[PDB]
């Protein structure tokens, strides 16, 4: 069961990370709006 | 009556297993097909060989084995080679992406899809046993399913069996015969895992075996075939007890009483005579004597260590072929005038001995000469430390810096668990030493 | 049955990724048309890891051949083996990418991409158990490096736990395409540092030199580079192909910290085992600019081919490991892996590849960041970027992460087991 917890921890971890990056392509290309 | 399974995990475990039953048909006559001509009871029986062979009614003698591996590529060897029609296809289990040398994914993240299955089949063997004896599980330390998957059959089969006898087989890396990095970390991992869940354990050093192949065999490369079949002269030594009976037949159990002083203390040190190339064998016939002392002489052990710098706590030889206790007791007699053999001073200084009558055989075509007796000698010393030690100095090298050390935190390990099971290690040298100091 | 995804993305991952495809099918006894002519059951037995059975016993390659422009595709449609690619594996957009990594990786790369991901996701459902992918791409470029750092991260959404494994060709002067360059290997190699496991260092620099000083080519092109990246590419993936190994077994065992997994790769020769294992470890035989006498090995992965002793193999690498053993850490042991492949590549007796993991690799990293830092002191260039909607803190953050990097690797290099 620990180790369960563990591995799914360090999944959800990198799917965040991966998830901020979809946030910063956002605000990337609507900041690219802003000037346009 | 007394049967025992055999259960072969992984890479080096199946590897292993395909020598040893494949040895196991030739001593006993029993064909590719299964057949056995000389066993004139169909379909049943309670002759020392059904300790290892189950009978259908057709007449197959099939061996009590499962084969477990998380990749099919070696199993599908088995499935297709030479003695398929020995195994029913339930026995030979697979899964599709192995544990990629991490014991992290062989116990947890790949192991846990298939351990289910594994020990369902295992229950299938067990029914059709009318006194279950225990189980031979035959496995690498260093692969990720050999480590990892091994330590959770283990755990399983302490649960699901109680205290029944587990023995196991382990293949300890030398770097000579390929091997993972990380190889050190599955083996302190497995070992402090499965330590308190397995009665005694038969250590194969893997570089022991190549110098045995080169220096012996005249080898100059040996393959894994080489090795195979010399560990399987080995086994063989070892479950002849169990496998024919005779008057001299000392039963493997017996020996084990001798063997295991206190539960952790649970490692012998194996040696075997002799082994010799067909054009060296041939006009030369080596003599009891000659094999005993050969088992005195460290170049033969299977693991490398000194025992002439440790304790002994028991002696066992284990001889096959054409040996009268008349002539052991001689070549004993010499050896001991002859050889550093210090006992602790809580123990027997005795050797126990078994004879088994059936002559060794060997595989046809392979390098293995035929000879018309051999020895192996199960020794208890203190001197086995020294391949803990070995394997704990390369752990430590690689942990201080946690080399490595993400790729099983991300399978869901926990740094506590690698210093739990190093500090374990390190109880057990300890333990070596204790057991071997003079009593007050 | 351990499939891999090939996915070429650019004009230089395309042209290396075509003769990639046109090598290893030679090695296997595959036709432009698909069919196996092959005469050795060696070649067929591990097929399915590079390569599709479909209708007619025709082997299709699992790739998928991406770019912003449809020039690169068209020659390799038309070039030896180009009918042999699924055609409906190319996705190749219009615009194209100037050369710049905002666009590649934000804006024109960023809606071709989910017509991409539709076509890897088709190739990975028909795989019985796939291992991961592996890129084929520049740094220097904008579609190789922008898009495919951003298809790295977007497939890492979806197979989190599959290996991704890139061939990632270094930009250098000697062969310079355009100026901005060093902003786009910087801002690629943030990525990927971060998402990817392993990360093949095909260096230009290194390449160029090999073909002018070695190989005696005055004017090496394009061709001549890329021969090199070939046999490369054969190389390191011989263990992958034949029947000892791998992508995870070769990240577990080459990595021993998640970001310093920048490989470099060598080749011989460019003839006895001595000559061979002098060479493949020699710093002329690298595939990067690097010196592995002005670092110390983490660890290394060497595959001989062709018919030899094995012995003879093992005792050399022995030798070379014992007689210069300060440049390989003690911290951890037996850290050099040998393998042998009775197959030799075309046109060779025998030859030998190199997977070096070595703390000189920052050699390579701290050249790019010269290059970086010279033309970001002055500003110069940057409305290209910021033209897209980047901000300078993600040119100040992309070269702290390969300064941190250079760091790390430095930080190794010094530390000693007592
Ligand atoms: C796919 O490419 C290779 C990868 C490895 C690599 C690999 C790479 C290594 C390494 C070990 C190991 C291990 S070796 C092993 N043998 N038994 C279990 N594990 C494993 C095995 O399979 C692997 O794939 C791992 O130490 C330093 O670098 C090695 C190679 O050749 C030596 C190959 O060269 C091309
Ligand atoms: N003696 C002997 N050793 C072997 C054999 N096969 C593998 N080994 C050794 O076993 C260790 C590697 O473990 P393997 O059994 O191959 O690995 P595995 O159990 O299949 O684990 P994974 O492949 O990682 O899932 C190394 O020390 C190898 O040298 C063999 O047939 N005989
Ligand atoms: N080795 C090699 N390098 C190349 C090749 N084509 C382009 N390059 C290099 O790639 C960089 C330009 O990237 P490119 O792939 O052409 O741009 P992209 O199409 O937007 O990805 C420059 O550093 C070129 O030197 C090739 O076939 N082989
Ligand atoms: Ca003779
Ligand atoms: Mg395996
Ligand atoms: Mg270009
Ligand atoms: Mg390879
Ligand atoms: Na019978």
């Amino acid at each position: 069961e620990s180790n369960k917890e563990n591995r799914e921890a360090h999944l959800a971890a990198m799917l965040e990370r991966l998830q901020e990056k979809d946030k910063h392509a956002e605000e990337v290309r609507k900041n690219k709006e802003l000037k346009e | 009556m007394r049967e025992c399974i055999s259960i072969h995990v992984g890479q080096a475990g199946v590897q292993i297993g395909n020598a040893c039953w494949e040895l196991y048909c030739l001593e006993h006559g029993i064909q590719p097909d299964g057949q056995m001509p000389s066993d004139k009871t169909i379909g049943g029986g309670d002759d020392s060989f059904n300790t290892f062979f189950s009978e259908t009614g057709a007449g197959k003698h099939v061996p009590r084995a499962v084969f477990v591996d998380l990749e099919p590529t070696v199993i599908d060897e088995v499935r297709t080679g030479t003695y398929r029609q020995l195994f029913h296809p339930e026995q030979l289990i697979t899964g599709k992406e192995d544990a990629a040398n991490n014991y992290a994914r062989g116990h947890y993240t790949i192991g846990k899809e298939i351990i289910d299955l594994v020990l369902d089949r295992i229950r299938k063997l067990a029914d059709q046993c009318t006194g279950l004896q225990g189980f031979l599980v035959f496995h690498s330390f260093g692969g990720g399913t050999g480590s990892g998957f091994t330590s959770l059959l283990m755990e399983r089969l302490s649960v699901d069996y109680g205290k029944k006898s587990k023995l196991e087989f382990s293949i300890y890396p030398a770097p000579q015969v390929s091997t993972a990095v990380v190889e050190p970390y599955n083996s302190i991992l497995t070992t402090h895992t499965t330590l308190e869940h397995s009665d005694c354990a038969f250590m194969v050093d893997n570089e022991a075996i190549y110098d045995i192949c080169r220096r012996n065999l005249d080898i100059e490369r040996p393959t894994y075939t080489n090795l195979n079949r010399l560990i399987s002269q080995i086994v063989s030594s070892i479950t002849a007890s169990l496998r024919f009976d005779g008057a001299l037949n000392v039963d493997l159990t017996e020996f084990q009483t001798n063997l295991v002083p206190y539960p952790r203390i649970h490692f012998p040190l194996a040696t075997y005579a002799p082994v010799i190339s067909a054009e060296k064998a041939y006009h030369e016939q080596l003599s009891v004597a000659e094999i005993t002392n050969a088992c005195f002489e460290p170049a033969n052990q299977m693991v490398k260590c000194d025992p002439r710098h440790g304790k002994y706590m028991a002696c066992c030889l284990l001889y096959r072929g054409d040996v009268v206790p008349k002539d052991v007791n001689a070549a004993i007699a010499t050896i001991k005038t002859k050889r550093s053999i210090q006992f602790v001073d809580w123990c027997p200084t005795g050797f126990k001995v078994g004879i088994n009558y059936q002559p060794p055989t060997v595989v046809p075509g392979g390098d293995l000469a035929k000879v018309q007796r051999a020895v192996c000698m199960l020794s208890n010393t203190t001197a086995i430390a020294e391949a803990w030690a070995r394997l704990d100095h390369k752990f430590d090298l690689m942990y201080a810096k946690r080399a490595f050390v993400h790729w099983y935190v991300g399978e869901g390990m926990e740094e506590g668990e690698f210093s739990e099971a190093r500090e374990d290690m390190a109880a057990l040298e300890k333990d070596y030493e204790e057991v071997g100091v003079d009593s007050v | 049955m351990r499939e891999i995804v090939h996915i070429q993305a650019g004009q230089c991952g395309n042209q290396i990724g075509a003769k990639f495809w046109e090598v290893i099918s030679d090695e296997h006894g595959i036709d432009p048309t698909g069919s196996y002519h092959g005469d050795s059951d060696l070649q067929l037995e591990r097929i399915n890891v590079y390569y599709n059975e479909a209708t007619g016993n025709k082997y299709v390659p699992r790739a998928i051949l991406v770019d912003l422009e449809p020039g690169t595709m068209d020659s390799v449609r038309s070039g030896p083996f180009g009918q042999i690619f699924r055609p409906d594996n190319f996705v190749f957009g219009q615009s194209g990418a100037g050369n710049n990594w905002a666009k590649g990786h934000y804006t024109e790369g960023a809606e071709l991409v989910d017509s991409v991901l539709d076509v890897v996701r088709k190739e990975s459902e028909s795989c019985d158990c796939l291992q991961g992918f592996q890129l084929t791409h520049s740094l220097g470029g904008g579609t190789g490096s922008g898009m495919g750092t951003l298809l790295i991260s977007k497939i890492r959404e979806e197979y989190p736990d599959r290996i991704m494994n890139t061939f990632s060709v270094m930009p250098s002067p000697k062969v310079s395409d355009t100026v901005v360059e060093p902003y786009n290997a910087t801002l690629s190699v943030h990525q990927l540092v971060e998402n990817t496991d392993e990360t093949y260092c095909i260096d230009n620099e290194a390449l160029y030199d090999i073909c002018f000083r070695t190989l005696k080519l005055t004017t090496p092109t394009y061709g001549d580079l890329n021969h090199l990246v070939s046999a490369t590419m054969s190389g390191v993936t011989t263990c992958l192909r034949f029947p000892l190994a791998d992508l995870r077994k070769l990240a577990v065992n080459m990595v021993p910290f998640p970001r310093l997994h920048f490989f470099m790769p060598g080749f011989a020769p460019l003839l006895t085992v001595p000559e061979l294992t002098q060479q493949m470890f020699d710093s002329k035989n690298m595939m990067a600019a690097c010196d592995p006498r002005h670092g110390r090995y983490l660890t290394v992965a060497a595959i001989f081919r062709g018919r030899m002793s094995m012995k003879e193999v093992d005792e050399q690498m022995l030798n070379v490991q014992n007689k210069n053993s300060s440049y390989f850490v003690e911290w951890i042991p037996n850290n050099v892996k040998t393998a042998v492949c009775d197959i030799p590549p075309r046109g060779l007796k025998m030859s030998a590849t190199f997977i070096g993991n070595s703390t000189a690799i920052q050699e390579l990293f701290k050249r790019i960041s010269e290059q970086f830092t010279a033309m970001f002191r002055r500003k110069a260039f940057l409305h290209w970027y910021t033209g897209e909607g980047m901000d300078e803190m993600e040119f100040t953050e992309a070269e702290s992460n390969m300064n941190d990097l250079v760091s790390e690797y430095q930080q190794y290099q010094d530390a000693t087991a007592d």
